[PDB]
């Protein structure tokens, strides 16, 4: 309300004056260059951005990178304190501090990298189909990016158009703009050139910016362009988005929780007991520090997001683009598909295949070639077939098309329209001629209510009466609007039984899957209508029945390649398409038959009456699977009625229903307890967009509200992209489940050893810094190495999820990686180290109670199974070599359960070994585990000393029986479904 | 869910599932953890197998020898006062422990002890280490040797007027044999005199330069006089190939201490297969505290 | 086993520290290699 100036007084002279622009032609191309260096591009500064490195800083001190660093901090402190008492102490406590603040550096910079390539990954999705406008430059009219947009420009808008800038009203033919963003209320209002109000707010002639045109066409000139807009002052500063996260996200947060809190309590509970059993302060954090590693899976909220962004990167590869990232979620569980007809089964490629006058049906179209037609180009009423094609028509043809012929040129019209004329230019002659010479006078276009299209024409010949009305529309209709039939020349009156032929040749040529369309015309009396008499279009004067029928055309229209297989794909998948269009249901059910929608076998009530012969009120509605409801049905239609129809039936298939109905359809369609995708290109499918669990505007024809309304956009508006999209939106969980599968298997081979230490009384067989090592150090590569795995054969072949009964983490997890793998990868590590200390002089037997005397200091003559004395250090260096092999062991074992997880119902055998960053993994564990035993120094450093040659292979047993385990598993789930195995086993 | 996930009777459920259920998965988990349990075992067994029993395959951790005391001291220190009586108890208790071993009633018989010099000697082989010879013999170590420090005549051992001792003893290692450094012109100070090619030499010293003044008359008792050990208890065979054996000891009696100050007094024996390291503390030396304070 | 027993108790431990080098560098090269097949 308070910064409020504008040029809305300025009259069209005033205007031109002040910002120099042809409001005609609009400005020079030249100019426009010039405007855009000075003001700069239309758009909005953006918001500064945080720096590089306060988020690494944050890095550094999130996650639990608090907890070591505390550790860290603790062994500095400690080492201090050792500083001040005895002289040459051990430098223990000093290293190990150096080891717990490097694993906080090296965890920090890998999440770092892993956030900032998704962000740079959404950002892409910003400039791929930019928002445009549509200016007028030089006369002619282009589209062109909303940035180019300069100020004086003449812009045009219309219905379903995005403003581009603050505008000035030059013209305008019943616009209604919607400023619900601007004031609040989302009652469109009217906008002309007229000035109507001093006030910006209310002024009838200025379009502000973000708003949108809802219905009508307006010419106006940018008056504030980029920031100087009115809105672009509160959107820049006022509206920010916030953060905001997943359910998927979510999940995973809340069991990090419950895995969290018992963490904790058995951390602190060991650390009670080490005290209660003599050891020092700094120790008893080092065991409650190793606990909460060991059990605390860190990397899966970072592997949640990694595999959202690398998802929709495949997806806008394939023609989806998600608007958000909670689509992509919800696409997997899409359970119905409501599809439209026309733009998204089909091509919207017509082409004019038949025709019916003189009360016969005649092919026509020579294909390409001087043969003509197949009937006599002379026929009289032939003539008049070709005059009302030619005249009422809307279309024109472009210019440069001359070089080439008819069935190749482009045209500028309707669909309909442009078959037409390419089918008069083709049998006919030159339309140019033809329009020329009856002129038209009046015009008026398809109308919703009219139902027709309809053109007044002079007729320049003599005998005729001066006047030639000529209309064509839906043939039902219009034969209920003629009184007559021109046949071979000679006019009949309309009889029963020329309207029983008709609706034969209607019949007939329906079912085809055609559409047939209606042509009439109508010589109006001369002495009623002399040749100066006006012809209103704002009051009808002249007599709208009681025309003559000249005769029905019908095009064709292929449905796209894909199709077919996608509405395959969905059956086998489980999904539900609805066909909602326009048409007639001769026409609906047909290209429902050919396409998929509706398959062999199933037939609807009508058509089980007819097959019997009965009235269809008789029949049973629950005998037929499929059903084509009428729009008029669809609006007498209460809640129940429809609940009864999507309920009871499989294949569903609303004709001429009107777009604005869909809203009911996706709530029938929601009560039932379905994930609905509904397809919508126009400002009337809006509500039904945002209403849909999952809305897919069209990407090519669909206007700025319906993209704005929805959640997914259709690059080629082509309906197999979606199911290919599905497709890809499953692999997401599969892949999500594979990898919480994985990280948490090691969890039982890394806390076993502190259960055995304490309960056993033996020696600790891993150490705490080889557990960083094996979490935070190694495994951080494998576990993404398992998002970007591929799919089995069966993700098309399975039921969609429901989320009330399945969850991510679900008991039959924890039964394989707890129970049955976790438990192996623990005995393979216990070997190795039974085997190291063996070999060492310390025999099994003789292991149980020695702990109390080993972790002695004091006890230099530990004696062994061999009858040897061992001393403190050289004690503890067998131990070391324990912690080292055992480390090497969880690699090893790491193997099989990595191979195994890849895939869940097929073997590897027929996935394959085609995943090059997994491969890449276990090389580099295996390289890391080999490094960090043998490189000089690690002894005093990180405490691991290096292992002979004949304890590698300690492992290889318990490794390759968990390989062999896991592939019979998954042999008897798929020769057995339903079975005890995929009961229990299958997460 | 509280009450209903616990007990349902309807479905005739108990925590969640059946009778059946349960029962499938109780049976499965059994065969599976008894399949492991055999697997680990037969793992083990081989790992028996592949092992000797007369030696420890792998001999290198345990090179050279250490060198560890009684008492038993925490931190390596020894503080007691010479009026109040239960501040060396923890200590007495121990050099008894390890003194009563060597009990003459336990020494009897021809077998397995057999008499050998009283003087220091040189190596002997019982042979190889196999089982053809039966139990192997070892030599007899009386405690009277040991004269000031043996418990028969003031048990205490000297912590009663402030004179302790200290015995020594070197870590026993299968097949070691030790080696005495040779006469040659380069050899320390100390081991010169009473060059005994026979016995490996063990002597203590301050490790300050200023504590050496304070330290008075280290006056080391052992076989034959001498400040070592003697080379005819060597090799070790084995527990296994030599039950009942004993090893030599060497006292150490720290007469002539200052009062109320505590002293570093670091061991140390020499030898070619003998090395210290600068990480192990107990590896052919060590190092005692003490604070004769009264 | 006699006087000169001395292997008895030594270890090559440095022979054992190259090879384990030298294969950890092979392991490494073959991983780069396979991770960079495709991207050339
Ligand atoms: C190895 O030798 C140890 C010593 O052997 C003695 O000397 C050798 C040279 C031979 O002459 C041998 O025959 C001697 O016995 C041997 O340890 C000894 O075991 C006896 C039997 O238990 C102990 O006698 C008991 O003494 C206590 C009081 O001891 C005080 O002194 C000791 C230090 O010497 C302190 O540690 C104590 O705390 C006390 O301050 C008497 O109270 C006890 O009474 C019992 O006997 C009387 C009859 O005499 C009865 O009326 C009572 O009811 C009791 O039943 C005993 O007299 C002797 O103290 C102990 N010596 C030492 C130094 O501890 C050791 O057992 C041998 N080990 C092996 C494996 O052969
Ligand atoms: C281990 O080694 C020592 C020292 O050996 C000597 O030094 C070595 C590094 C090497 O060069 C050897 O060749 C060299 O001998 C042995 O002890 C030494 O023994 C000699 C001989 O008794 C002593 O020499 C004596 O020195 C006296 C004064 O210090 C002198 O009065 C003595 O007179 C004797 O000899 C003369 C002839 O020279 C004779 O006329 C006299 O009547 C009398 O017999 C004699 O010269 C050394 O002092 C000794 N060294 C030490 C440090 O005490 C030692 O015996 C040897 N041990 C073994 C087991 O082999
Ligand atoms: C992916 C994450 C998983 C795992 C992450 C683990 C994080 C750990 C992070 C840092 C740990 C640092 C450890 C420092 C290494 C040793 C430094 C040191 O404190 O050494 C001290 C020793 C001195 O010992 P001393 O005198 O007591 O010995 C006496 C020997 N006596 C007496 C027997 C003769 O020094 C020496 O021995 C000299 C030997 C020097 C050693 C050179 C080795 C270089 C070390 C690291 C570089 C490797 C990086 C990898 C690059 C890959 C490229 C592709
Ligand atoms: C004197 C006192 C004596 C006491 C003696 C007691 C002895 C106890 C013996 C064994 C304990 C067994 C523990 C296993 C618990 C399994 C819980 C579970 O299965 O819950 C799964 C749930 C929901 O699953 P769902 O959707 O399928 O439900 C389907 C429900 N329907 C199908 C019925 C409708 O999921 C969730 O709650 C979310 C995920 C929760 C994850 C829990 C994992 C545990 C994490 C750390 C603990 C690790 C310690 C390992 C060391 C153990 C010591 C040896
Ligand atoms: C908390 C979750 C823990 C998960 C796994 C923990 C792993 C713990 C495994 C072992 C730790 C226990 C310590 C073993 C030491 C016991 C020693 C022993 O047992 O000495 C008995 C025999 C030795 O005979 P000898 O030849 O010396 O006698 C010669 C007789 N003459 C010559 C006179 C004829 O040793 C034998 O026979 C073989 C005994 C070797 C080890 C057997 C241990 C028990 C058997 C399987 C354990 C795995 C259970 C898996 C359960 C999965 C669900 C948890
Ligand atoms: C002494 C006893 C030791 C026991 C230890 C046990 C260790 C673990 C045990 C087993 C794990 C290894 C199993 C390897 C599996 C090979 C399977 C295979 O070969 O399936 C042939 C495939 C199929 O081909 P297709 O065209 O019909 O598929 C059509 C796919 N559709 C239909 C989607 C288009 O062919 C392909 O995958 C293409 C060619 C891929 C070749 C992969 C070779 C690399 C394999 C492993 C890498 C080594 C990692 C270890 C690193 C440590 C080294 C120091
Ligand atoms: C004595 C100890 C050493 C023994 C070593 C043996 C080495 C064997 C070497 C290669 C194995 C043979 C190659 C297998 C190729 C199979 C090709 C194939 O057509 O497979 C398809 C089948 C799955 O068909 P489906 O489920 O669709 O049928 C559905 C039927 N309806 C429809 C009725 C439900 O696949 C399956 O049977 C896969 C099941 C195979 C499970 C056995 C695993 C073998 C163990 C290790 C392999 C070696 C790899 C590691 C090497 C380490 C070197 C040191
Ligand atoms: C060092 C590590 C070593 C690890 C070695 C592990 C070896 C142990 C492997 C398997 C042993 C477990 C066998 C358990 C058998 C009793 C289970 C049972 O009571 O099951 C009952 C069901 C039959 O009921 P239903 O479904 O008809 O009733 C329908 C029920 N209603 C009404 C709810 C729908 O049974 C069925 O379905 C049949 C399913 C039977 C389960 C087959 C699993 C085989 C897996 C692995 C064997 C391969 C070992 C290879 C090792 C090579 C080593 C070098
Ligand atoms: C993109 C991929 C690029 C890859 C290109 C690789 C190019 C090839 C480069 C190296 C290949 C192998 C080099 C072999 C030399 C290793 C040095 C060595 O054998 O040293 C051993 C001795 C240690 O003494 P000791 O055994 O007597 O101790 C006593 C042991 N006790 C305590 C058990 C008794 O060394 C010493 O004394 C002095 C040590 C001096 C410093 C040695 C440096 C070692 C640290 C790093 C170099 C290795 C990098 C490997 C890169 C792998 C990528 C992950
Ligand atoms: C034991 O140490 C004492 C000193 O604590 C020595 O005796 C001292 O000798 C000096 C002369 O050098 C006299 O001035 C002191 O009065 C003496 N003090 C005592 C308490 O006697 C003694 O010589 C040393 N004895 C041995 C064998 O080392
Ligand atoms: C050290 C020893 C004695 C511990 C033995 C623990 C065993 C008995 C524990 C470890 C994991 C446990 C299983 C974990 C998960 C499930 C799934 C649930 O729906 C039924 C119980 C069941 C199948 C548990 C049964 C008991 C179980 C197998
Ligand atoms: C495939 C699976 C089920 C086979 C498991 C076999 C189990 C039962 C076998 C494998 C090795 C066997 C052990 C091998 C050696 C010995 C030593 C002997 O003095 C007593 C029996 C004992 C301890 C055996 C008991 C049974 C045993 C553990
Ligand atoms: C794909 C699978 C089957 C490959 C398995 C490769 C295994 C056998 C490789 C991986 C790393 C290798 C070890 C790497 C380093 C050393 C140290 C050297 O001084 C002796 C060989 C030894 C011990 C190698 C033995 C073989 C080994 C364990
Ligand atoms: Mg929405
Ligand atoms: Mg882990």
């Amino acid at each position: 309300k308070e910064v409020s100036m504008d040029d809305h007084k300025l009259s069209l002279d005033e205007l031109h004056n002040k910002y120099g622009t042809d409001l005609t032609r609009g400005l020079t191309n030249a100019r426009a260059k010039e405007i855009l260096a000075r003001d700069g591009p239309n758009s909005l500064t953006p918001p500064p951005t945080t720096p590089e490195w306060i988020k690494f800083c944050r890095q550094l001190f999130g996650g639990f990178s608090i907890l070591l660093w505390i550790g860290a901090i603790l062994c500095f402190l400690a080492y201090g304190i050792q500083a001040a008492t005895e002289d040459e102490p051990a430098n223990d406590n000093l290293y190990l501090g150096v080891v717990l603040s490097t694993v906080v550096i090296v965890t920090g910079c890998f999440s770092y990298y892993q956030e900032a390539k998704s962000s740079r990954i959404m950002d892409s999705f910003k400039n791929m189909v930019p928002q445009q406008a549509l200016v007028i430059r030089d006369g002619e009219k282009s589209t062109i990016n909303a940035e180019f947009v300069v100020a004086g420009d003449l812009v045009e808008v219309k219905g379903g158009d995005r403003i581009p800038a603050d505008l000035r009203i030059i013209s305008a033919h019943g616009c209604k703009v919607d400023n619900s963003s601007l004031t609040g209320e989302s009652e469109p209002q009217t906008r002309s050139p007229e000035f109507s109000s001093e006030n910006p707010l209310e002024t009838r002639n200025i379009a502000f910016f973000s708003t949108n045109c809802v219905e009508g066409t307006a010419r106006g000139v940018v008056v504030y362009t980029g920031d100087r807009t009115v809105m672009g002052r509160i959107a820049t500063l006022a509206s920010g988005l916030e953060v905001g996260r997943t359910p998927i996200a979510i999940e995973i947060e809340h069991f990090i929780h419950i895995i969290t809190g018992v963490a904790v309590f058995l951390g602190v509970s060991f650390f009670i007991l080490s005290l209660i059993l003599g050891y020092s302060w700094l120790e008893a954090v080092i065991f409650l520090i190793g606990i909460i590693v060991a059990n605390v899976p860190e990397g899966l909220l970072a592997t949640v997001t990694v595999c959202l962004t690398l998802t929709a990167k495949r997806m806008a590869r394939k023609n989806c683009l998600v608007k958000n990232l909670e689509a992509v979620e919800t696409l997997g569980s899409t359970s119905t598909i409501c599809s439209d007809k026309t733009g998204t089964l089909t091509q919207n490629r017509m082409t004019v295949a038949h025709m019916w006058f003189d009360n016969q049906i005649h092919e026509a179209d020579t294909t390409e070639n001087q043969s003509g037609a197949a009937f006599d180009k002379t026929s009289a009423t032939w003539s008049a077939l070709s005059r009302i094609a030619a005249l009422c028509n809307r279309a024109v043809f472009q210019a440069g098309q001359d070089n080439v012929p008819i069935l190749k040129r482009s045209v500028a019209g309707d669909a309909s329209e442009s078959a037409l004329l390419k089918c008069i230019e083709l049998c006919c002659g030159s339309v140019q001629g033809m329009r020329d010479r009856n002129p038209k006078i009046v015009e008026i276009p398809f109308n919703s209510t009219n139902k027709y299209q309809l053109s007044i024409h002079e007729n320049e010949k003599s005998s005729e009466s001066r006047y030639l009305l000529v209309m064509k529309g839906a043939p039902e209709r219009i034969l209920d609007r003629c009184s007559t039939i021109l046949l071979n020349g000679a006019e009949e009156p309309l009889k029963e039984d020329m309207k029983e032929a008709f609706q034969n040749a209607y019949l007939e040529l329906g079912g085809l899957g055609e559409r047939v369309l209606g042509f009439c015309h109508f010589a109006l009396p001369e002495d009623k209508y002399n040749e100066g008499y006006p012809f209103d279009a704002d009051e009808p004067n002249f007599p709208t029945t009681d025309l003559c029928f000249v005769g029905l055309m019908a095009m064709i229209d292929p449905p796209r390649a894909a199709v077919p297989d996608a509405v395959g794909k969905c059956r086998s998948a489980g999904i539900k398409v609805i066909m909602v269009t326009g048409d007639h249901p001769i026409t609906a059910k047909a290209i429902a038959k050919g396409v998929g929608i509706i398959s062999e076998g199933n037939e609807t009530i009508e058509d089980i009456a007819a097959r019997l012969n009965i009235p269809i009120g008789q029949v049973n509605p629950r005998d037929a699977k499929a059903c084509v409801v009428h729009g008029s049905d669809l609006k007498d239609l209460s809640t129940e009625v429809l609940d009864d129809i999507l309920h009871y039936h499989t294949e569903i298939v609303f004709a001429r229903t009107s777009p604005q109905q869909k809203l009911i359809i996706v709530e029938g369609c929601q009560r039932q307890g379905a994930i609905v995708a509904v397809t919508g290109d126009g400002v009337n499918d809006s509500p039904a967009l945002k209403k849909a669990d999952i809305g897919v505007a069209m990407g090519i024809s669909g206007s700025d509200v319906s993209k704005q309304a929805a959640d997914m956009i259709l690059l080629d508006d082509n309906f197999a992209s979606i199911v290919t999209g599905v497709e890809e939106g499953r692999l997401i969980f599969d892949n999500l489940k594979k990898s919480i599968a994985y990280t948490l298997t090691s969890n039982i081979p890394e806390i076993t050893p502190f259960l055995v230490f304490i309960i056993g009384n033996v020696p600790l067989p891993l150490g705490t810094v080889t557990i960083l090592c094996i979490d935070l150090g190694t495994d951080m590569v494998p576990a993404i190495s398992l998002a970007y795995e591929q799919a089995e054969s069966d993700i098309m072949k399975r039921q969609p999820r429901n989320p009330k009964t399945d969850k991510l983490v679900n008991e039959r997890l924890i039964s394989m990686a707890y129970g049955q793998i976790g438990m192996i990868q623990a005995l393979g590590g216990f070997f190795s180290y039974f085997v190291i200390l063996a070999e060492n002089g310390f025999l099994p037997m003789d292991l149980i109670g020695k702990r109390v005397r080993w972790d002695d200091r004091w006890i230099s003559d530990v004696e062994d199974s061999f009858g040897q004395q061992w001393t403190y250090e050289q004690r503890k260096i067998v131990e070391f070599t324990c912690h080292t092999s055992f480390f090497i062991s969880i690699v090893v074992v790491q193997w099989a359960d990595l191979i195994i997880c890849k895939t869940r119902r097929n073997s590897i055998f027929q996935q394959g070994m085609k995943n090059k960053i997994l491969i890449f993994g276990l090389f580099e564990e295996t390289a890391l585990a080999a490094f960090l035993s043998y490189c000089p120094g690690t002894d005093v450093a990180l405490r691991m000393y290096p292992l002979k040659p004949s304890w590698w292979f300690c492992a290889f047993p318990y490794s390759l029986i968990i390989f062999l385990y896991d592939e019979m598993r998954r042999f008897i789930i798929r020769r057995s479904p339903g079975g005890w195995v995929e009961q229990e086993t299958y997460y | 869910g509280w009450k209903k996930f616990l007990w349902d009777s309807e479905k005739k459920e108990f925590l969640g599932r059946t009778g059946s259920s349960w029962f499938k998965i109780f049976l499965f988990y059994l065969i599976f953890y008894g399949c492991l349990a055999g697997i680990f075992i037969g793992t083990i067994q081989v790992l028996l197998l592949t092992l000797s029993d007369f030696e420890p395959k792998y001999q290198d951790r345990v090179a050279p020898p250490g060198l560890s005391h009684a008492p038993y001291a925490i931190k390596t220190e020894i503080s007691f006062s010479i009026s109040n009586p239960k501040s060396y108890e923890s200590f007495v208790k121990s050099m008894h422990k390890l003194m009563d071993l060597y009990n003459e009633s336990s020494q009897a018989g021809n077998s397995p002890f057999e008499d050998c010099s009283d003087t220091p000697a040189d190596y002997i082989k019982r042979g190889d280490l196999d089982d053809s010879q039966g139990q192997k013999k070892a030599c007899r170590f009386s405690r009277m040797w040991l004269k000031n420090c043996s418990g028969l005549d003031d048990t205490t051992y000297g912590y009663a007027e402030g004179k302790p001792c200290v015995v020594a003893k070197l870590n026993r290692i299968i097949g070691f044999y030790p080696k005495p450094l040779k006469n040659t012109t380069d050899l320390p100070e100390e081991l010169q005199a009473n060059y005994n090619q026979y016995v490996l030499p063990l002597r203590c010293a301050a490790k300050r330069e200023e504590d050496r003044e304070k330290i008075g008359s280290i006056e080391y008792f052992g076989l034959g006089g001498y400040a070592g050990f003697p080379l005819q208890y060597y090799p070790y065979y084995g527990k296994r190939l030599q039950k009942k054996y004993l090893q030599p000891l060497l006292a150490i009696q720290f007469t002539n201490l200052t009062q109320n100050m505590e002293l570093r007094i670091e061991c140390k024996v020499y030898g070619e297969n003998i090395d210290y390291s600068e990480k192990d503390r107990f590896r052919g030396r060590f190092e005692v505290k003490i604070e004769v304070k009264s | 086993e006699g006087p000169d027993n001395d292997e008895r108790f030594t270890y090559d431990y440095y022979r054992l520290r190259v090879v384990g080098l030298i294969v950890a560098a092979v392991l490494c090269v073959i991983g780069i290699i396979i991770l960079l097949a495709g991207k050339c």
